[PDB]
């Protein structure tokens, strides 16, 4: 759908414009529960081995942890300057295409008639 | 509603860290502390639902459910952890992680704002009953009963999830607070019938319908202690819950779409219940109890006054307690006489007269003895019902003379009459067992005190 | 009324504290039957006080108590009528139970569950005053059920036996028939009437009364054991002989009569009504006292000399003569 | 079964009668509250319009 | 501590009761502005709801 | 014949080994501290302080406030000559109806 | 005792075959009383919505439902 | 205590005793042994009661809810103000349930009361209960279990159309 | 219990009629 808005600077992960838009917090839920999935790759990791799964390779579970840390919170820029294309184009068409998009009259109640379906 | 989400999930460490010895001792006072509180659930208001956040609302409908399934871990705990106690102790973490992840998603279907995370919810209970009775039921026929709980539920709720994203589409929302104020009428046409039955179907089979109830005597017969009371007690009131926040959507299409349903289930309890007479298997026998109470639900939450919408969930609430209250005491029959066939051992209340009054209170709530709050919300949809149409009454009191007669039959065999001679191993009650017993059963009767808390959003 | 409505609500209470003295206990009784006994001889005594007082100046009251539960428009309260057919149905059978007691420490000495016994008559007695002292139709059916209870316990006393089982099965049988038209009867004031309440019941005095008076009359049938739903009272002989005494003979049977004497202001302005309680009655006073002439279980032949006279009190109903009705019960 | 009874009735009275003790105490000598008419300017808070003490510490404290 | 398992859950409760709250201040756009319950402040008053 | 099995297990008696068993466990000490987590939370603390709750709920769904603000509305309409309840919820005068 | 319990329950299916007596049967039994009912109430339900939208039927007292 | 406007009672006229006879009649013994022996200790322990309750008195409000717009001058789809609406309309229609709730305690007061002339001196009470149940139906009969104030709003302008035809085909 | 103790399908042979006979514990005559 988007394709062509991310034609004209192909294989930008990130590109410049997303700079505009604030970052995910460090604290980003969605960030922390990537994080959880890492420390569930560690524990997984530590099972299938036969390793002592709570204790045994502090440094590997750290390290679980840390990429998917890494690696989401890129993922997480990306999907909001997504969101935030998405949007951005949405309401550059609107306000460039008023004629598709006219301001509907809104009606009061006592004017509007509901046909009414007793309940008996 | 975060307030009960984390704490459930931190019974999950807490049954993984504890010692080997301790893992019911914690569980059970955890998830008891957890259920004392589910009462600032109770924090309801005449005309506002509590709505706790963009996700998270509870009204008077989901409070009762959320207090029912809060309270029903802790006797899931008890009630299972005699039969497992030679069973592998990391087998047994994951019994009770399967218990504790399926109230997890029990207490989040019954309070998701939005429909679709009420579907994905609803659906996520699925995973953990299916794993309880085909990993821990003790027989053969669990595999076969996993398949039928498993599939009669996704062909029923597949067509759910189109139909909730076709209103996603049109309605712009699948907030039930946005589609108080936003719902249209549903005209007649052949495109708003089979939208219908997508809305309905699903939780026809979770009540379930008759004619679409045969998922049932299998998946609650052969399921481990635990699953059949979370199955009776929680997982057919998905069903209700969901017509009765559906419905909302579906007028006055409903007026002549419940028609064909309301006869599959006024005849349906006929039925069932007749059916209760011929039983054999006693635990056979409770499930088609299940199956007949539940229909009065279906009637009710179909003819959609205040008085039948009240005694249905009243109805569920009760049957809830009194159904897994009757699996208990049949459960506490099998862990003696390892049968559940009802003629087998007899005469026990010469044996177990305690035990025996257990029964005498269960099959007095189950055949509906005034003031219960089972006669509360049976009595007040047989009055919906008669407005709905004054001949429902046949059908509505011939259905009180079977159901009496099943009740008492199930209390003359098992209880009355000359014991079995060649039985001798008939243990005197242990204190799990009545303390099981009475945390179903005074809870139970205390409701009949104030049963304004179980009368739903429209007492 | 400060003197009526206290010794009134006594009364009850009293009543029920044997059943908590007997639910809360640790040791072996010293005669539990005794204290029962004793307690309902006071319970007889207290109970004459409004009695008297209702000689004297026709004082009646109701005592609404405790708010129960508002169903919207329903308002459900714990609700006491105390009138004419309270304040003499309730020292009769309380005078009757008393002998009954005192019989049964005799006649059920040997019983090693006397104290059991003793707790289910009393919750009879319970049941039957909360049966005939309502003032609406859900606390009427709250006694109403609870003495069908009673009777399927009290029936089935020596519960290895397998006729106790079947004939008590068998009363519970026939009284969820009469239970039908009862709740017939709840859905028909509630729907038309807006109300469960007596009062609100007769002031408004609807003329369409056929249907609910049809489901009274089913009700009546079942618990009196009128004809075509008689049977199981000749079957309640399996019981106790103190509970063929109290319940089957005198005090629980009578209660569907009491039913249509507790709605006199209806029957007395429904011809039809009248017309069908009097054939039934007399149906039924033929028909039991038709059967007793033969029999030979005196226990039997004493159940039909009571269903008989159960068709009796059915016709004077049916001829609008609803005070000799209860008149003939209390006799 | 006598056990079972005994245990249970210990372990309802044990939270019961200090509960039931102090509901006493606290209808005595607290007592419940007088219904008034709002005066001018004053904002109550939720838990003034609740009668018996215990239901304004319970809308005050968790509601 | 001995007994460090059995914070787990109460913590839990506590820390939950706490985003609850902090998801109040997230929802407070209309605080002091629905026409039912609109009203001035109070002296040494800045939120009429937390 | 048929494979290598381990034969059924004969069914356990709690009693037999501990005939004080509360059936909760089989080391007495943790069946005995079973008991009382149970007996204590369930009933002490979850049936009466939850009961407790439930008996003095502020106004559950504010029926009391509804007889009281409608023992107003009638003392209001009754002494004004006013009937007690219109058939109409909304004024007509603030209604347009659909012209014919 | 286990083989009639088996009998009654299990041993059904395997052993039914669709003929013209278990066809005629279950037909008569299982959705003849449905179409019975379901003309029974839709009759009822039919005749009370044309008494009420003529106003005939009594509806004086009925606000509970 | 309550109102005697909300809640009437007839003032209560009560016959002197006119004893006949020359027998003492149990009862004025037994009121003045309930006088002693129970009315004044329960009286003592209530003036108790009561003097522990003035050492500390507090109050408590009834709570007034100002009239916001109703469901007839909000637009169409608009959430801000049908939700304020639409709890307005479910406050009105619970105080309207308990005013046929008054007014039905007052025709059952009435029949208990009057009593054996129960019929014709209750004539009043069962006309206010007749108009208010009549108005009750009019209003919020037939909505449903999913009633809203759009229902009730759809509901009176059928009854209004309905009484503007039968109005204009009768002239 | 085993399998050829359970009941099972109609016997048609009458050696399938006597195993069945003897399974039930009762004469071939009175099956
Ligand atoms: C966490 C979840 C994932 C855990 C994976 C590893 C599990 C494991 O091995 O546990 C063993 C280990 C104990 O084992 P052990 O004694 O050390 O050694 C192994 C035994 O010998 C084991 O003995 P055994 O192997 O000889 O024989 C017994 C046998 C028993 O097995 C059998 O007999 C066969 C199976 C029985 C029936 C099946 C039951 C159901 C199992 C599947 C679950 C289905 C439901 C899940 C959701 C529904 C959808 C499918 O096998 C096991 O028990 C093997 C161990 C695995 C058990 C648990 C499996 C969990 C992994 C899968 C679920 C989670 C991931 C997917 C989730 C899906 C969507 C939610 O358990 C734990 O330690 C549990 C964790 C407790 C501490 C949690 C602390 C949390 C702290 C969080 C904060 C810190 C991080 C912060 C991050 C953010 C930073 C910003
Ligand atoms: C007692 C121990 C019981 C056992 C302990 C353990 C119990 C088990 C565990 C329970 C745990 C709690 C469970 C949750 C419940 C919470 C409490 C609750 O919800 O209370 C609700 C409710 C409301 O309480 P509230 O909101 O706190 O107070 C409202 C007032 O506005 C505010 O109150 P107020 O300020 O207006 O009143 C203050 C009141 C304090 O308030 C209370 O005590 C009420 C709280 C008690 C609640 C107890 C509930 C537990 C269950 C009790 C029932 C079972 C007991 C065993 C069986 C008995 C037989 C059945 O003061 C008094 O009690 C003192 C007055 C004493 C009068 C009698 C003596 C006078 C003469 C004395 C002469 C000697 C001295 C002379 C000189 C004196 C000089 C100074 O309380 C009650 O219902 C109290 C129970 C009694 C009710 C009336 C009983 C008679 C009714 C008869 C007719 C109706 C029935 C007909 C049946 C017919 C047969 C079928
Ligand atoms: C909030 C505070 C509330 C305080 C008041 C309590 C309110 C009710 C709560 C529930 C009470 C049930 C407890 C007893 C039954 C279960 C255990 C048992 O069988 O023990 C036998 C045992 C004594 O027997 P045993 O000789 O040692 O051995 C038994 C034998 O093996 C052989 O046994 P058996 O067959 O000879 O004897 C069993 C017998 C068998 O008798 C029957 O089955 C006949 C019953 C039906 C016909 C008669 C009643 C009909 C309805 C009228 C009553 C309700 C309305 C009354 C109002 C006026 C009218 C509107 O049952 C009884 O005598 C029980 C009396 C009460 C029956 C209640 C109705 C059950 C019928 C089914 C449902 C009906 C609708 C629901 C009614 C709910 C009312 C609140 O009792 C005890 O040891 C009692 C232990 C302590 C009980 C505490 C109860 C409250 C627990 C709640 C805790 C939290 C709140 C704190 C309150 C604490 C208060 C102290
Ligand atoms: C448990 C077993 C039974 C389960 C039953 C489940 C429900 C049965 C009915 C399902 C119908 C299919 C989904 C409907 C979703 C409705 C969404 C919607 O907008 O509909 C209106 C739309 C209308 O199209 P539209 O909305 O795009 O058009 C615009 C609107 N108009 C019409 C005005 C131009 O309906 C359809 O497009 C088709 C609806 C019928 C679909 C028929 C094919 C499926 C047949 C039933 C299969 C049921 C399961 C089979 C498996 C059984 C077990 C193995
Ligand atoms: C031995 C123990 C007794 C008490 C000992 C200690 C106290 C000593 C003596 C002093 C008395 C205590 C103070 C006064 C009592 C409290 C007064 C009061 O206002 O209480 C508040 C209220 C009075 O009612 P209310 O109308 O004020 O409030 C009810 C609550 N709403 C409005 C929300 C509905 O509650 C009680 O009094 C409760 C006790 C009721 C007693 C009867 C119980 C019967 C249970 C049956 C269950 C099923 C019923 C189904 C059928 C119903 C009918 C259809
Ligand atoms: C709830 C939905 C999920 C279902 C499962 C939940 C399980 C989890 C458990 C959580 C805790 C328990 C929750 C439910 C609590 C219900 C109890 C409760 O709150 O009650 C409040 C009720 C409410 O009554 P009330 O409404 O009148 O209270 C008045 C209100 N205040 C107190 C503020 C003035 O409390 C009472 O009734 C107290 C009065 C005394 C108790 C009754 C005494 C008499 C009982 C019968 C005596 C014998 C009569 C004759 C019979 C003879 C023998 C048969
Ligand atoms: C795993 C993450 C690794 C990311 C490394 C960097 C990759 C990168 O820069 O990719 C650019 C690409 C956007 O480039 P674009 O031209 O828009 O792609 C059109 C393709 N249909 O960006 C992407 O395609 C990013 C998304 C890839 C996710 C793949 C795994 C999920
Ligand atoms: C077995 C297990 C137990 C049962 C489980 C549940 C299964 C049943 C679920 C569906 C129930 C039946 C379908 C719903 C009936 C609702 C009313 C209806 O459709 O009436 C029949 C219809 C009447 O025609 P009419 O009302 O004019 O419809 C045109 C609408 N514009 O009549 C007709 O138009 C003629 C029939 C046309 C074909 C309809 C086929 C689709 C519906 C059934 C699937
Ligand atoms: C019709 C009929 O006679 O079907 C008989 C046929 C088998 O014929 P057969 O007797 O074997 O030669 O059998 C068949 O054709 C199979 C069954 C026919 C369809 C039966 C449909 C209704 C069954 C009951 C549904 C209840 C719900």
């Amino acid at each position: 759908m988007m394709t062509g808005r991310q034609a004209r600077a192909p294989l930008q992960f990130l590109p410049d414009e997303a700079r505009s838009l604030p970052p995910p917090k460090l604290t980003d839920p969605r960030l922390a529960y990537i994080g959880f999935l890492g420390y569930c790759s560690g524990l997984i990791d530590n099972a299938i081995r036969r390793r002592p799964v709570l204790s045994a390779g502090l440094h590997r579970q750290f390290l679980y942890i840390t990429s998917f840390v890494f690696v989401g919170y890129y993922l997480l820029k990306r999907q909001d300057y997504m969101y935030a294309v998405r949007d951005h184009d949405m309401f550059s068409y609107i306000k460039s295409h008023p004629e598709d998009f006219p301001e509907k009259d809104k009606k009061t109640y006592r004017e509007v008639f509901e046909e009414f379906h007793p309940v008996r | 509603m975060l307030k009960y989400i984390i704490p459930t999930m931190m019974l999950m460490p807490l049954t993984w860290l504890s010692k080997n010895s301790m893992i019911w001792i914690n569980t059970t006072l955890h998830s008891l502390l957890i259920s004392l509180t589910s009462l600032l659930l109770l924090n309801q208001f005449g005309d506002n639902s509590l709505n706790f956040s963009l996700t998270f609302f509870s009204d008077s409908l989901s409070t009762p459910l959320l207090i029912l399934t809060m309270w029903l871990l802790p006797l899931m705990l008890m009630a299972s952890q005699h039969h497992l106690s030679k069973e592998n102790l990391a087998r047994k973490k994951l019994f009770i992680s399967m218990l504790i992840l399926l109230q997890l998603f029990l207490i989040m279907t019954f309070t998701a704002t939005e429909l679709i995370f009420f579907y994905i919810m609803f659906e996520a209970t699925l995973v953990p009953t299916l794993i309880i009775i085909t990993r821990w039921g003790n027989q053969t026929e669990r595999l076969n009963a996993g398949l039928y709980f498993l599939f009669y539920t996704l062909a029923g709720s597949l067509p759910l999830l189109v139909a909730l994203i076709y209103i996603q589409n049109t309605m712009g929302s699948l907030n039930f607070l946005i589609l108080q104020y936003w719902v249209q009428p549903m005209p007649n046409s052949w495109s708003n019938t089979f939208m219908w039955l997508a809305c309905m179907m699903a939780f026809m089979v979770k009540m379930p319908l008759y004619g679409l109830h045969l998922w049932l005597p299998k998946a609650h017969v052969e399921a481990p202690i635990a699953g059949s009371m979370v199955l009776a007690a929680i997982l057919l009131k998905l069903g209700g819950y969901g017509m009765m926040r559906i419905t909302l959507l579906l007028n006055p299409i409903t007026d002549f779409m419940a028609y064909p349903f309301i006869m599959l289930s006024l005849w349906g309890m006929i039925m069932t219940s007749s059916i209760c007479l011929r039983q054999t298997d006693l635990k056979s026998l409770i499930a088609y109890s299940s199956v007949s109470h539940m229909a009065l639900v279906i009637v009710a939450i179909l003819i959609q006054t205040p008085w039948s919408y009240m005694g249905a969930t009243a109805l569920m609430i009760a049957h809830g307690l009194t159904s897994s209250m009757l699996f208990c005491l049949a459960n506490s029959n099998y862990e003696r006489v390892h049968s559940r066939t009802m003629i087998l051992a007899r005469g026990l209340q010469t044996l177990l007269p305690l035990m025996a009054a257990w029964w005498l209170l269960a099959s007095l709530t189950n055949l509906a003895l005034p003031p219960s709050i089972n006669l509360i919300g049976e009595l007040f949809v047989v009055m919906s019902t008669f407005s709905w149409s004054n001949i429902t009454i046949i059908l509505m009191g011939l259905n009180m003379v079977i159901t009496a007669l099943y009740s008492l039959y199930m209390l003359i065999t098992t209880q009355r009459g000359k014991h079995t001679h060649h039985i001798n191993n008939i243990l005197p009650s242990f204190t799990r067992e009545n303390a099981l017993m009475s945390l179903h059963m005074l809870p139970l009767l205390l409701l009949s005190l104030n049963p304004k808390i179980i009368l739903g959003p429209l007492y | 009324m400060n003197l009526f409505s206290s010794l009134t609500l006594v009364t009850l209470i009293l009543l029920t504290m044997p059943i908590a003295a007997i639910n809360f206990n640790t040791h072996k009784f010293t005669n539990y039957p005794l204290y029962v006994k004793t307690t309902i001889s006071c319970a007889f005594i207290t109970s004459m006080i409004p009695t008297m007082m209702f000689i004297h100046t026709g004082q009646e009251m109701i005592i609404s108590n405790w708010h129960w539960l508002t169903i919207q428009t329903l308002k459900l309260s714990l609700s006491f009528k105390m009138d004419f057919f309270s304040m003499m149905f309730v020292p009769v059978a309380l005078f009757v139970t008393w002998s009954i007691m005192e019989f049964s420490m005799w006649y059920m000495h040997s019983d090693p569950n006397i104290n059991q016994f003793f707790k289910y008559l009393l919750l009879f007695l319970i049941t039957m005053l909360i049966l005939v002292t309502a003032n609406n139709l859900f606390q009427l059916f709250i006694g109403w059920e609870g003495v069908g209870i009673m009777s399927f316990l009290l029936i089935g006393w020596w519960y290895g036996r397998t006729d106790a089982n079947t004939a008590a099965l068998q009363a519970i049988l026939y009284n969820r028939i009469g239970d039908i038209g009862f709740i017939l009867a709840m859905a028909w004031f509630l729907i038309n009437l807006n109300t469960w309440d007596l009062q609100q019941i007769f002031m408004l005095n609807p003329n369409d009364s056929n249907l609910p008076l049809m489901g009274l009359i089913l009700a009546a049938t079942g618990k009196s054991a009128q004809f075509g739903l008689h049977p199981w009272l000749p079957s309640a002989m399996e019981g106790p002989t103190p509970v063929s005494a109290l319940l089957h003979s005198s005090t629980m049977v009578v209660a569907g009569i009491f039913l249509l004497i507790r709605f006199y202001p209806l029957t007395e302005n429904n011809k039809f009504g009248q017309s069908i309680m009097l054939c039934l009655g007399a149906m039924t006073t033929l028909f039991t006292a038709m059967c007793a002439l033969t029999q030979n279980d005196i226990k039997k032949i004493i159940a039909f000399s009571t269903s008989s006279q159960l068709g009796l009190m059915m016709v004077t109903i049916g001829i609008n003569q609803p005070h000799l009705a209860f008149l003939h019960i209390c006799t | 079964d006598k056990r079972f009874l005994k245990l249970l009735r210990f372990y309802i009275l044990l939270t019961g009668i200090p509960v039931v003790i102090g509901i006493t105490l606290i209808n005595v000598f607290i007592g419940e509250a007088e219904l008034a008419e709002i005066p001018e300017g004053y904002v109550p808070e939720h838990w003034e319009y609740f009668k018996h003490p215990i239901s304004r510490w319970i809308a005050r404290t968790f509601f | 501590r001995d007994h460090w398992i059995h914070v787990l859950v109460p913590v839990g409760f506590v820390f939950g009761y706490y985003l609850d709250r902090k998801n109040d201040e997230k929802l407070a756009a209309f605080r002091n502005k629905s026409l039912l319950y609109k009203r001035e402040l109070k002296p040494q008053e800045e939120v009429t709801w937390k | 014949l048929r494979w290598q099995e381990d034969p059924e297990p004969e069914d356990e008696n709690l009693y037999e080994k501990n005939p004080d068993s509360h059936g909760y466990d089989k080391d007495p000490a943790v069946d005995v501290w079973n008991m009382r987590v149970v007996f204590f939370f369930g009933f002490s603390i979850v049936l009466v302080l939850g009961s407790t709750f439930v008996a003095y709920l502020p106004d559950y769904r504010m029926q009391e406030w509804a007889r009281r603000e409608a023992e107003r509305l009638v003392k209001y309409r009754e002494a004004h000559g006013l009937p007690l309840m219109e058939s109409n919820c909304f004024d007509p005068s603030k209604i347009q109806l659909p012209e014919d | 005792l286990i083989r009639w319990t088996c009998a009654r329950s299990a041993n059904v299916y395997p052993n039914f075959r669709p003929n013209t007596k278990t066809s005629l049967l279950g037909a008569l039994f299982g959705i003849g009383p449905l179409i019975f009912w379901y003309y029974v109430f839709k009759t009822d339900r039919d005749r009370k919505e044309k008494l009420i939208q003529e106003g005939k039927l009594d509806r004086t007292f009925n606000i509970s439902y | 205590s309550w109102d005697k406007d909300v809640y009437p009672e007839p003032p209560r006229r009560t016959p002197a005793p006119s004893p006949q006879t020359s027998l003492p009649n149990p009862i004025t013994y037994l009121t003045k042994a309930f006088d002693l022996l129970v009315d004044r200790p329960v009286t003592l322990v209530r003036e108790f009661i009561e003097r522990q309750h003035a050492k500390n008195k507090y109050y408590y409000y009834h709570r007034e809810f100002r009239r916001v717009p109703d469901i007839t001058e909000c637009h169409e789809k608009d959430v801000l103000c049908m939700f304020e609406a639409e709890m307005q309309w479910k406050r009105d229609y619970k105080v309207d349930q308990e005013i046929v709730n008054i007014i039905q305690e007052r025709l059952k007061a009435c029949q208990q009361r009057e009593g054996e002339s129960h019929r014709q001196n209750c004539a009043k009470e069962l006309q206010q209960f007749t108009q208010v149940v009549k108005a009750y139906q009019d209003r919020y009969h037939d909505l449903g279990a999913h009633y809203s104030a759009r229902k009730c709003l759809a509901k009176q302008k059928q009854r209004m159309l309905a009484e503007r035809k039968a109005t204009k085909e009768a002239a | 219990i085993t399998k050829d103790m359970l009941p099972g399908p109609y016997p048609k042979t009458p050696e399938e009629r006597a195993a069945a006979a003897k399974k039930y514990n009762m004469r071939v005559e009175d099956y």
